[PDB]
Formats: C-alpha cells, sequence, structure tokens
C-alpha cells in the first residue's frame, strides 16, 4: 500500500523546494542590491 | 534514464501533493504539504516555486515537471551513499558524530603524526563551536 519510500520522497521533494525557493529569493535580493548599487 | 519502477515510486509521491486527484499540484496543494512539515514556505516562495517548476504556465505541477525537479536526487543517490560511508570511515563508534579522537586515529592510519592539539584546533576550524563534527556539518564542509 502506501509506503515508507512513498512518503519520504514526497517529505524530500518538499525539503528540495523549501531550499530552491529560500536561495532564489537570497539570489534575487543579492542581485537587486547590486543593481541598485551599480545604478 | 528512469526505470518503469522508479516512475511507478514518484507517481505515487507526486500523488499524495495531487489531494483532489486532478492530475496536478497547484499552489493551495504545494503551500498545505510544505506547511504541514513545518517548511512554513511564504506566499512569495509558493508563487515563485510555482513559476519554476511549472514551465507549462498552467500554475499547476505536471507529473513530467515533478519528476524533472527529483532527478537531481536520482543522478545524486551514489554520491550521498559515499558521504554516509565516507563519514563511517571517521565515525568508529556510530554515534553520528566525529570527534577529535576518531579524527586522529584516520590520521594515523594514512601516516599523519599530529599532536592532540593539532587534531583539536583540526576539527575546531570545521566545528561551529562543538566538540565534534555531526552529518550536516561534515557534508556543509564540503560545499567549499
Ligand atoms: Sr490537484
Ligand atoms: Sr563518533
Amino acid at each position: 500500500r502506501l509506503s515508507f519510500k512513498t512518503v519520504a520522497l514526497l517529505v524530500l521533494a518538499c525539503v528540495r523546494m523549501k531550499r530552491i525557493a529560500f536561495y532564489r529569493r537570497s539570489d534575487d535580493n543579492r542581485l537587486r542590491i547590486l543593481r541598485d548599487r551599480i545604478e | 534514464n528512469l526505470t518503469e519502477e522508479q516512475i511507478a515510486e514518484f507517481k505515487e509521491a507526486f500523488a499524495l501533493f495531487d489531494k483532489d486527484n486532478s492530475g496536478s499540484i497547484s499552489a493551495s496543494e504545494l503551500a498545505t504539504v510544505m506547511r504541514s512539515l513545518g517548511l512554513s514556505p511564504s506566499e512569495a516562495e509558493v508563487a515563485d516555486l510555482m513559476n519554476e517548476i511549472d514551465v507549462d504556465g498552467n500554475h499547476a505541477i505536471e507529473f513530467s515537471e515533478f519528476l524533472a525537479l527529483m532527478s537531481r536526487q536520482l543522478k545524486c543517490n551514489d554520491s550521498e551513499q559515499e558521504l554516509l560511508e565516507a563519514f563511517k570511515v571517521f565515525d568508529k563508534n556510530g554515534d553520528g558524530l566525529i570527534s577529535a579522537a576518531e579524527l586522529k586515529h584516520v590520521l594515523t592510519s594514512i601516516g599523519e603524526k599530529l599532536t592532540d592539539a593539532e587534531v583539536d584546533e583540526m576539527l575546531r576550524e570545521v566545528s561551529d563551536g562543538s566538540g565534534e563534527i555531526n552529518i550536516k556539518q561534515f557534508a556543509a564542509l564540503l560545499s567549499k
């Protein structure tokens, strides 16, 4: 039926998405400060 | 790249996000699962994920896009197992931590004669005020 593997893959997928979003947001912020600094 | 069984297994995982069985993952489905797991994504983070993952442009993650999201994890499975095995070489007692005494034993094995003080200093450079190195720190250390 529902396996540990299935649950673990859902959790892994969610953790990956959280990380991608965190680092994209963080990259977007740093590119913006540098955009301003470049004028 | 992927076997019939690998596809099947990812489909089951995908199906758990897809609460209304529509064949795709909506922004509300994504946000709900992530929040229930304590990951607390902001709205901007969810909006960004939908944009990045659903390149189809429908604000609904399809199965093929879910697979592309998770494919790197498959490519990286051997490396993950190696990382854990390498960590185990240091971690002789198997408590999930590397101490200076365990580091010293590896050093001696490979013919590196360091004083105990130097071993302490070697470990301290990569430990975070801690007396020991955990798997997270071991991995972080190798991220340059
Ligand atoms: Sr759905
Ligand atoms: Sr240990």
